[PDB]
């Protein structure tokens, strides 16, 4: 069941091959190839967003412009 | 295992060799997830505001995004809904969507009152968004990927889409 | 000069021809056609970043990157 | 100078000031190119949190060094300044576009503001990346060539005002490089 506490799955997938900083998170050791620069992590996260932060996306979202992407379907 | 107690899990070296062993097409899986949650903020954005735009009564005093309290659980829980549909794509599995996101969702929104067909319309807009990160054909794209075909990861996606849609809608 | 206080000019364009919401902050004379339907609102506004914010750029950085 | 926006500029006091109506009228007219410059303001500032989030992250991409231990936006706090300096150039530079002057930009924004980020070892080579990405963003804003369908304005040719906001954000560039 959906149980209310706003939490979910938080991924990050690090495709840090070449990267000069050294992995030290993996757990079940070396594949002998590039699986050992790479990486998906996968927490369980409360999911917040702040007064503040809604409030500057309203005034970005009260004028009825758009990204570069889509149509617009704006009647305003 | 390890994502399924999680949901840090951090599967990386022989562990992620060992992963995309048990989930089809693995290496393009998890492009395709990387392309909808790297660009998660602009999908959640683009698509409350293109859910208002269409309907500006939303952002009005009788709207249900009305406030900033309200409009902040509006966007958290665009956020929540991408989330766990990422999840899905990443698994290549929706016990969890359904689990843990869909099942009761629909008797929440209608105990509150969030309106179902502007949630409908969010979700379908980031649908759309995520179809076109998957195909690298969004208007931000992704430079140096191996060129092949992705439509059946998209379709896939699409099918968790579908799945949020009808629980809500 | 640039005086540290981390506020910016904050423009919000409102163009709401035929925009059932009367108008109404805007009190100075009327045009008498569709710029009375519009407005260009400024505000000198503390600029503030939350954490989240941060947080999610930070995700997003890390993920977008290769080496 | 706009008159009516006399005490936002000069951070006097934080009342919000409305031009609409006849006010509006006759801004369109102190200024050139009077609605496609409201369209091309509008179509910046509306998309402010992506700007500065794309213009950073792609900053960071380039160089990820700068989210390392020792780098300049390593930890929220350091990350959430970068974020906000970016959207206060951003805005800045929005009101050059506004009024159609670069003053209020050099001497609110840029003067004095290289010695401060010389003294904090922010770093500047970084920083004109920022900067690039958020003029190209604009740019492409405002210098849309996608379809009418594609588009929030009546379609037409904006390459004018693209490169006029492309010379604030070159003033911003040869202030802090
Ligand atoms: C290369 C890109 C980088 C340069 C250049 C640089 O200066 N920093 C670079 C990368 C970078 N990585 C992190 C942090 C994390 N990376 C991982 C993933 C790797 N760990 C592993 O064990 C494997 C594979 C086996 C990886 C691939 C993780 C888990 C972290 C910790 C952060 C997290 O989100 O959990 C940073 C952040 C600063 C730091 O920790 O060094 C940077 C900038
Ligand atoms: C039409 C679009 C709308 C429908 C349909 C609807 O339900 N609400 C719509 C619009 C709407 N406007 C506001 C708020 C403000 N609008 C302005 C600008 C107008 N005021 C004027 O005086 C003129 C011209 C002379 C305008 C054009 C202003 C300044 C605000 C206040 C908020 C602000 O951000 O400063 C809302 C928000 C809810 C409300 O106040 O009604 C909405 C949804
Ligand atoms: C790291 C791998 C990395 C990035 C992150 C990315 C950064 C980057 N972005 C551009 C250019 C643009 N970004 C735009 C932003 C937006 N478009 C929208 O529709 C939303 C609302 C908003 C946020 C995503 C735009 C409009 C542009 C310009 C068009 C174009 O794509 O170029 C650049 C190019 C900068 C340049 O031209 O100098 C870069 C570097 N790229 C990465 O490598
Ligand atoms: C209100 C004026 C208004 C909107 C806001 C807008 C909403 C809208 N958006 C789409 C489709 C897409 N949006 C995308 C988003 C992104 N692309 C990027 O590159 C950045 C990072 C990110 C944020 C802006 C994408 C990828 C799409 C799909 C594009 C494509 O298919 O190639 C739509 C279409 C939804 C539909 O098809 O059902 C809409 C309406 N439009 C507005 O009018
Ligand atoms: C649809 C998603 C794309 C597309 C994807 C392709 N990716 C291919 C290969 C490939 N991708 C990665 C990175 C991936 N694996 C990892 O483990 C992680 C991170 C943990 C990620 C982000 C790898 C390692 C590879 C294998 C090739 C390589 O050595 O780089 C791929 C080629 C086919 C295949 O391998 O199955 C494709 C088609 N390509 C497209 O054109 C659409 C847009
Ligand atoms: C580049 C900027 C765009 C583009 C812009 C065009 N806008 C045109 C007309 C137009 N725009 C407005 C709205 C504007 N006037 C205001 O007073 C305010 C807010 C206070 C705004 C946001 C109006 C009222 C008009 C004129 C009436 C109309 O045509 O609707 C326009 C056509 C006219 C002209 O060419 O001068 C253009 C081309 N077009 C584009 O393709 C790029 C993306
Ligand atoms: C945005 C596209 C919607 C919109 C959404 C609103 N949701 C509100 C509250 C709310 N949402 C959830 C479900 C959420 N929590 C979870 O734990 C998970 C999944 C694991 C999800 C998806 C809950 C349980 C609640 C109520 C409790 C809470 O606020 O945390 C809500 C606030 C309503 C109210 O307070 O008046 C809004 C505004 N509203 C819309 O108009 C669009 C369609
Ligand atoms: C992001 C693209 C940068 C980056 C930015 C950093 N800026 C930091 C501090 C800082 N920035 C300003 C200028 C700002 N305040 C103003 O009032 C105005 C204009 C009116 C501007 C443009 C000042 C005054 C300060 C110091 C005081 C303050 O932070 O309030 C900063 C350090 C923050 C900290 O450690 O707390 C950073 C990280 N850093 C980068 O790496 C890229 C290049
Ligand atoms: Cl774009
Ligand atoms: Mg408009
Ligand atoms: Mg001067």
């Amino acid at each position: 069941a959906m149980d209310k506490s706003a939490k979910a799955p938080q991924i990050t997938i690090f495709d840090h091959r070449g990267c000069s900083r050294a992995p030290k998170e993996s757990t079940g050791g070396k594949a002998g190839g590039q699986d050992d620069e790479m990486m998906v992590k996968v927490a369980s996260t409360k999911v917040t967003v702040s007064e503040s932060d809604a409030a500057k996306k309203l005034q970005e979202f009260i004028t009825f412009e758009k990204g570069i992407d889509g149509p617009f379907t704006s009647k305003n | 295992d390890a994502f399924s107690r999680v949901v840090a899990a951090y599967v990386g070296g022989a562990d992620l060799q060992a992963l995309k062993k048990f989930i089809s097409e693995g290496n393009k899986r998890l492009d395709s997830v990387n392309s909808i949650v790297s660009n998660a903020s602009c999908i959640v954005s683009d698509a409350v505001s293109g859910m208002i735009c269409e309907n500006p009564s939303l952002i009005s005093p009788s709207g249900n995004c009305y406030t900033n309290r309200r409009m902040a659980a509006c966007l958290r829980d665009g956020e929540i809904i991408l989330r766990y549909v990422s999840y899905a794509l990443l698994s290549g599995d929706a016990s969890v969507l359904e689990d843990r996101c869909l099942n009761g969702l629909k008797e929440t929104y209608s105990s509150l009152g969030v309106p179902a067909n502007s949630n409908a319309r969010a979700v379908s807009i980031m649908k759309a968004c995520a179809v076109a990160f998957v195909n690298n054909t969004a208007s931000q794209k992704k430079l140096s990927t191996p060129q092949g075909d992705c439509s059946g990861l998209a379709s896939e996606v699409g099918g968790y889409f579908d799945k949020v849609t009808a629980a809500i809608s | 000069a640039m005086d540290k206080s981390a506020k910016a000019p904050v423009i919000t364009i409102f163009d709401h021809r035929g925009c059932s919401r009367a108008p109404k902050e805007y009190t100075g004379a009327k045009a008498g056609g569709k710029d009375d339907e519009m407005m260009v609102k400024a505000q000198s506004v503390k600029i503030e970043v939350s954490t989240g914010t941060a947080e999610g750029v930070l995700a997003t950085s890390l993920a977008k990157m290769t080496k």
